């Protein structure tokens, strides 16, 4: 989270801290149900052993609502290839039941047609997580959130040396230093609609953090809503 | 967009099948494969006018292989008009299938208004709009022997018209029913 | 969406008898033979919106739209706007409504092509007559204007049942998409930047609807009948000398000239002494522009010099075919009393419809002094505004932009004006009513705040009229008014060149011999200023004889067009001059006579018969000189002078 | 002040407005409340225009100075409330709280899990204490 | 800022449109002769300044930087009362050079039609507005044209290049200091029908020469050319 400000207590409930063997978040987590956590499938290449400390608000110290949850199994996409930049999504079934409480409330799927007609057609989107407070600044001690706007397809294509597929879309600022960064690995990025935030995607890659001419390479949630549900029912 | 053709006889050979086209690319991520392989690259719109009674192979084409005797038939009821035709990329407008693409796509075009139009033509997309640097056209005029390379933000579902606002009876039936659907393939295996 | 900004444009396509070229035929032209073949008043279906979803009252066309001509109601709105344009066809044929570059779908598109969709997606494509089928399209970034370019992006709308057959017969209206923070939510025009939308091409009748060809077969050739030979190569349906094409000098105005397909009808619009400005990411400067068909061009313009200049396309064949206008340029600053307090306005011009008894227009025009110092009637009219208007004749359609109003309170009786409107007309019949800026049909200015308290009102488009009626809409108590107008002289240099303000220095001029004393000090030249008071040594000759002069040595040759004079303080007498003569030169050694170009004898310029009344004197031969000897030829009492000249600099 | 004794007792409705012609300052002295003074004025000058009541479709009618106002209820619109309100998911999500979808080219709505569609057919009633999107702002 | 005393005189020329009379000599060409084209003259019209062979029918190139005042003496040596009207210069009505219903004075109308064999000093003070701007090449291109007959004068000639350049880049001779050479290009569809003499001249003219008979042009390699492309004709061409 380059720049930005802290998630107020309860403002980012689905947001989770995937605590690894050393219990420090190697990835941004996303509460999905009483037993499920969402992260990008890139997080699977960074794990010795890992848990989900839902409700965490400060990496410095435990300050309320921190319940440790253990991933039962990961639903990795079978077409998930790093080169495609696509399907970078890993649904994390949990052994420990997620207890819906303060700072614990997931983000569920809207109508696929309505999501395509409304979610990706919005103006800005909100990203949260214990991310790098600057492009390279230190990881956000507090749970810091940030809002980023949508980017046109051609702008993302010219702004990327690589493919901008039918799903991936840029979101951020042309030169302003504010976006998701190291710490938002699978960090939940949402979009407000009548106070109901909708996860419109999560950065996968990109040149630096909110660099000049660069943007977060988000994943079109509406593209794989059917796959998101089928992985909700998978494993 | 910059074309190429022959030199042995410009008039009769352009009237013949001697024309081609390439792109002068400032592109970076192409590697001869694709300018930026993230937008559709359907590019060519060539409403060129060819008179087969002006072609270099007028003789064999018109005379030996038609339903008429071996006369050139410049003078005519309409054969100066029949053998002349404003085909679209080697295909006549009346016998071209409708286009079709799925949504969320951008089609990177590289047009070529090369035909002897003698009158600038103004294409138009129903609902869908063009790009011109920053400007958005939605109705683009054309000029002879010039390449036009822009994209289109195809943003309206269903079939839509690649129609011309000039709509002169000379080159009137120019409307391509390009479709737009929400990318039917659910992919992702299951 | 949530963007709102919904505008109930109750548009109605009306098969009206639009006057294409009735204008230039009303000015001069040949007296023999016939006029333009038909009156060019062909019954054609054009866009004229109503202001009712009932569609019973038509939304009237206004002063800002007088230069639009045939151009219908402009759908002008800012970015991110949905507009509830309700279209109720009033023509005969079942028409439709298709715009270009808007958020329209098959349920809101005017094109009845093979969209392959149900009748929800076909009702728009064919709207029956007599039927209010609303249209709603959203403004987007693609449709919006350019941040380095213009603040509005132009488009077009039309019935697309058979567009070639539809726009011909007038199914076309101006369509501009602006960006936020330009138009007021009260009424939709840009206050900051003046825009102008025009269409300088031919308009085919052959494709026109109601062209079940009516007066034909009389063409000697295909290039004979102007219906289908010269298909109105025209500015806005008008070919030559379109009125309303007038603007201030040295003021920025935005261009929105458009061209619509057709057949390569290009027009390099020549401007006589004008330079354009590209509005975009580069902001270049242009002299003319080729009117490219199928393209919409927007620029910015700042006029150079006042007066008449010719609007024309530099293409000679198109210019002789239309696209012609002698566009006049007004003076940039026009705030100057034409009279009514200075005595310049003749009292005959100062007339009111009715009286009350010692409540007369002469009392009204005088802004100060006098017990009964206003015109009045018993009360305001009840059935309407219908006030006993005070008509202001001028014998000339001068340029008027400003006006100052006040009442009068006396004998503890306070009476003034609470609101008023103005009726103007070149003749005394077509009494046009001023309007600009407002949703209200005409203007209703607030009058004056309090009796004997001066208040000023302004006119956004400067109306021109030889006769000007003023019937107030509502006045406080009994009517009571003290007034004085503001403006500038029409189609000429009317600027203060000095000798009343600080424009002309004391050293600039010289006189024969000034009066001087020991107690009252001197009575110099170079103090002769239209309103000089206190130690008013305006100009008093010590010799007090005709041979005294006032030599005006200007810093350079200047184009003086007029002069006034009233005289200095009464001084327990009436001391002034009766008449004077003008001798000019470029070096002073000459004194080239000024007269009605008669001979070496100067025309006897009458001075100021009073010491307080401005006496207007005009210059039919425009004075061009720097050394100007003004000889006070005739004087009743000692020479006095409080003057002001008019004109401009030659360059 | 038709009679100079109008403003010596107080602004009197009869003595100033009925027996004489109350100026709006003296009309205030009668009322000293702008809204009621204007409502009185509306028919004190040009009568009523609501009595015509062309406000179709139960449109509530408001009279003013020489004017009436057909304020149309939902499902009705126009000058005299003669047009049904067009329901489209394009604008304001078809007035649906969460989700809209045209069926028969008409708005019918739906809600996410943890929410239920209200009886209006557009609003969403949250059935869970920690539902979708809704921040758990207990404090 | 410099005061440009220009001396140009319209004069009919029996123009051949051939690059040279060639070994055949003489002039037996299209019947487009006595073409009144104004040509630059030495100060006080001592004699006509020489014209480029490439600029056969092309008139006097008039470069002008901002701030100048151009004392364009126009001795109407052509036997017709004529005029010269610029296009994109904010001029004064005294040197307006265009006759129409402007309701102006005869002194501001004498420019609009100057008598034959009579010098009129067409004076116009150039301004920074009348000059190349930012994002604008160092020179700008315009035209002064005979407003006496916008239809017939063109085909009878009366054509001259108008160029406006920035200060500094403009040389004394009119070239750009950043540019090795400057080239002016013109095409026309000269028709004798709308001319002084009458003929059906469908003959096309690039610059002063007909249908591709230009004397050839030699340009040294790596020469920074500041081109000047001009396309004017009666109809839409
Ligand atoms: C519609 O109304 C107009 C007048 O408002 C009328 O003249 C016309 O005939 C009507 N339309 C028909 C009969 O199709
Ligand atoms: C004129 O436009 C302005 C722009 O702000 C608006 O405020 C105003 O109400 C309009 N009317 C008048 C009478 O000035
Ligand atoms: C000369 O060509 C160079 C090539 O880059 C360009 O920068 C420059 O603008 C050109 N000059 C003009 C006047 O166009």
């Amino acid at each position: 989270i380059v720049g930005g400000q802290e998630c107020k207590d309860g403002e980012c409930p689905w947001q989770a801290l995937l605590i690894n063997e050393e219990n420090e978040g190697f990835c941004g987590g996303t509460i999905l149900s009483e037993f499920y956590i969402l992260t990008a499938a890139h997080c699977l290449y960074q794990a010795k052993r890992f848990k989900v400390r839902v409700g965490d608000r400060n990496t410095e110290q435990e300050e309320g609502g921190e319940a440790v949850h253990e991933v039962e199994v990961v639903i990795k996409h079978n077409r998930f290839t790093k080169e495609t930049y696509d399907f970078d999504i890993a649904v994390l079934r949990l052994k420990t039941p997620i207890t819906f409480r303060m700072n614990v409330a997931p983000a569920c799927l809207p109508e696929r047609d309505w999501a395509e007609s409304t979610l990706m057609t919005q103006k800005t989107g909100i990203v949260s997580g214990f991310g790098r407070t600057h492009e390279k600044g230190r990881q956000s001690t507090r749970l810091k959130m940030l809002e980023v706007p949508y980017v046109d397809r051609n702008s993302c294509k010219l702004s990327s040396s690589f493919i901008i597929t039918q799903n991936m879309f840029c979101a951020g600022y042309d030169t302003k230093q504010e976006d998701a960064c190291q710490g938002d690995a699978g960090g939940p990025h949402v979009t407000r609609f009548k106070d109901t935030y909708f996860v419109t995607g999560i950065v996968s890659w990109g040149e630096g953090c909110a660099r000049k001419g660069k943007y977060g390479i988000y994943t079109k949630v509406t593209a794989f809503l059917k796959w998101i549900d089928r992985s909700m029912k998978t494993r | 967009t910059r074309p190429y053709y022959s030199d042995v006889d410009i008039m009769r050979d352009i009237a013949s099948g001697l024309i081609g086209l390439l792109l002068i690319c400032k592109s970076r991520s192409l590697d001869r494969r694709g300018i930026q392989r993230a937008a559709d690259i359907e590019q060519q719109a060539v409403f060129a006018v060819f008179d087969e009674n002006k072609s270099w192979y007028l003789e064999d084409n018109i005379n030996k292989f038609c339903e008429n005797p071996d006369e050139v038939k410049r003078d005519d009821p309409k054969f100066y008009e029949s053998n002349i035709m404003s085909t679209i990329n080697g295909y006549v407008p009346e016998s071209i299938t409708t286009l079709g693409f799925c949504f969320d796509d951008t089609v990177q075009w590289h047009f070529c208004s090369v035909g002897t139009q003698n009158e600038i033509l103004t294409i138009h997309f129903t609902g869908h709009s063009f790009i011109y640097g920053k400007r958005h056209e939605d109705t683009l005029t054309l000029f002879p022997m010039r390449g036009e390379s822009v994209t289109v933000t195809m943003d309206n579902v269903g079939t839509w018209m690649l129609t011309s606002m000039n709509s002169s009876p000379r080159s009137k039936k120019l409307r391509l029913k390009f479709r737009d659907v929400k990318c039917i393939p659910d992919d992702d295996e299951d | 969406s949530n963007n709102g900004n919904r505008r109930n444009y109750y548009i109605a396509a009306e098969e009206i008898s639009w006057d294409y070229s009735e204008f230039v035929q009303r000015e001069t032209d040949i007296e023999d033979s016939d006029d333009i073949p038909e009156d060019t008043t062909y019954k054609k279906v054009v866009f004229r919106k109503y202001l009712d979803s009932t569609f019973t009252k038509r939304d009237p066309r206004g002063e800002y739209e007088e230069h639009l001509g045939i151009l219908g109601p402009i759908i002008r709105a800012e970015v991110d706007d949905v507009i509830q344009v309700r279209f109720k066809n009033l023509a005969s044929r079942p028409y439709s409504l298709h715009a270009h570059g808007l958020s329209y779908e098959k349920s809101s598109e005017g094109k009845t092509y093979e969209d392959d969709s149900p009748e929800w997606f076909k009702e728009d494509n064919a709207v029956q007559p007599n039927s209010s089928y609303t249209y709603v399209w959203h403004a987007t970034e693609r449709s919006g204007p350019e941040s380095p370019g213009s603040a509005c992006r132009a488009w077009a709308y039309y019935s697309a049942v058979n567009p070639e057959k539809d726009i011909h017969s007038g199914l076309i209206g101006p369509l501009l998409i602006c960006q936020k923070g330009i138009l007021h939510k009260d009424s939709n025009m840009p206050m900051d930047m003046r825009e102008f939308v025009l269409l300088f091409m031919t308009f085919d009748e052959k494709k026109s609807w109601y062209y079940e060809k009516k007066s034909r077969s009389s063409w000697r050739l295909t290039s004979s009948e102007m219906k289908k030979s010269h298909e109105f190569h025209a500015i806005n349906g008008m070919i030559y000398s379109l009125p309303g094409l007038k603007m201030y000098e040295q003021e920025w105005v935005r261009l929105h000239l458009l061209n619509i397909g057709g057949s390569q009808d290009i027009h390099v619009v020549h401007f006589h002494g004008q330079t354009l400005l590209e509005n975009g990411n580069k902001q270049h400067q242009l002299g003319v522009w080729p009117l490219l068909p199928g393209s919409f061009k927007t620029l910015e313009m700042k006029a150079s010099k006042p007066g008449w200049w010719l609007l024309n396309t530099e293409v000679g064949e198109n210019q002789r075919a239309g696209m012609q206008t002698p566009f006049l340029i007004m003076d940039r600053d026009c705030r100057m009393p034409m009279g009514l307090s200075t005595g310049i306005i003749s009292d005959s011009q100062i007339k009111a419809s009715e009286f009350l008894g010692y409540w007369e227009p002469r009392l009204a025009r005088l802004n100060n002094g006098g017990s009964y110092n206003a015109w009045s009637v018993e009360k305001l009219a009840a059935e309407f505004a219908s006030k006993p208007w005070i008509q202001v004749d001028m014998q000339k359609e001068v340029i008027i932009t400003g006006i100052q109003t006040q009442g009068a309170k006396h004998y503890l009786k306070s009476c003034y004006t609470t609101e008023f409107y103005v009726a103007y007309s070149s003749n005394q019949i077509n009494w046009q009513i001023f309007k600009g800026n407002s949703t209200r049909n005409v203007m209703y200015f607030n009058g004056n705040s309090d009796a004997s308290t001066i208040k000023e009102n302004q006119f956004d488009p400067p109306i021109v009229a030889r006769y000007i009626r003023i019937s107030p809409t509502r006045a406080y108590n009994r009517p009571t008014l003290r007034l004085e107008l503001q403006g500038c002289e029409v189609n000429g240099c009317s600027t203060p060149l000095g000798m009343e303000n600080g424009k002309i220095e004391n050293k600039q001029i010289t006189a024969s011999s000034f009066k001087k004393s020991w107690w009252g000090d001197y009575w110099e030249p170079f103090r002769a200023r239209l309103n000089a008071q206190g130690r008013v040594n305006a100009w008093q000759a010590k010799a007090n004889n005709n041979k005294q002069w006032l030599e005006i040595d200007l810093l350079k040759i200047k184009k003086i067009t007029a002069i006034i004079t009233q005289g200095c303080k009464s001084l327990s007498s009436e001391m002034y001059v009766k008449s004077y003569t003008i001798h000019y030169s470029e070096q002073g050694v000459e004194w080239k006579p000024y007269r009605l170009k008669s001979s070496m004898v100067d025309k006897i310029f009458e001075g100021n018969t009073n010491t307080k009344g401005h006496v207007k004197n005009f210059f039919n031969p425009p004075i061009i000189s720097r050394f100007i000897r003004v000889i006070p030829k005739t004087w009743n009492q000692s020479i006095a002078l409080r003057l002001e000249l008019f004109g401009c600099d030659i360059y | 002040a038709n009679s100079f004794l109008e403003e010596m007792k107080k602004g009197h409705l009869e003595r100033e407005c009925m027996e004489e012609t109350c100026s709006y300052e003296e009309a205030r002295e009668v009322f000293e409340d702008s809204d009621k003074t204007n409502e009185f004025w509306n028919k004190y000058k040009d009568g009523d225009q609501c009595e015509t009541s062309p406000c179709q479709n139960q449109g509530k009618c408001k009279d003013g100075l020489g004017e009436y106002t057909c304020t149309c209820l939902e499902g009705f619109e126009g000058k005299n409330c003669e047009l049904f309100t067009r329901k489209l998911c394009s604008l304001d999500n078809g007035d649906c709280d969460q989700f809209c979808h045209e069926e028969q080219n008409s708005v019918v709505c739906s809600c996410a899990r943890g929410y239920t569609l209200a009886d209006n057919g557009k609003a969403c009633i949250p059935t869970g204490p920690y539902p979708c999107g809704k921040q758990t702002l207990e404090r | 800022a410099q005061l440009r005393q220009f001396y140009v005189a319209a004069q009919g020329i029996s123009w051949s449109y051939r690059p040279e009379p060639t070994n055949s000599s003489l002039n037996l060409s299209v019947t487009s002769f006595k073409k009144i084209v104004y040509r630059e003259y030495e100060p006080y019209f001592k004699k006509e300044k020489p014209q480029s062979t490439i600029s056969g029918l092309l008139g006097p190139t008039l470069y002008a930087e901002v701030g100048d005042i151009i004392k364009v003496h126009f001795k109407n040596k052509a036997d017709k009362p004529l005029s010269i009207h610029p296009q994109g210069i904010r001029y004064s009505k005294l040197s307006e050079g265009a006759s129409y219903l402007d309701h102006t004075f005869p002194a501001e109308k004498m420019d609009d039609a100057v008598a034959p064999g009579r010098e009129y000093t067409y004076e116009w003070s150039i301004s920074e507005d009348s000059g190349p701007t930012h994002d604008d090449p160092p020179c700008l291109t315009h035209i002064y044209y005979s407003h006496e007959n916008l239809i017939e004068d063109f085909n009878s000639g009366l054509i001259g290049p108008l160029l406006i350049c920035k200060k500094g880049t403009l040389t004394e001779g009119g070239t750009q200091k950043t540019f090795d050479k400057q080239i002016v290009l013109l095409f026309a569809v000269f028709d004798e029908s709308k001319s002084w003499s009458q003929s059906s001249s469908l003959m096309y003219t690039v610059n002063g020469y007909v249908n591709g008979t230009m004397p050839d042009i030699t340009v040294c390699a790596h020469d920074h050319i500041s081109w000047h492309l001009l396309g004017m004709s009666s109809g839409p061409e």
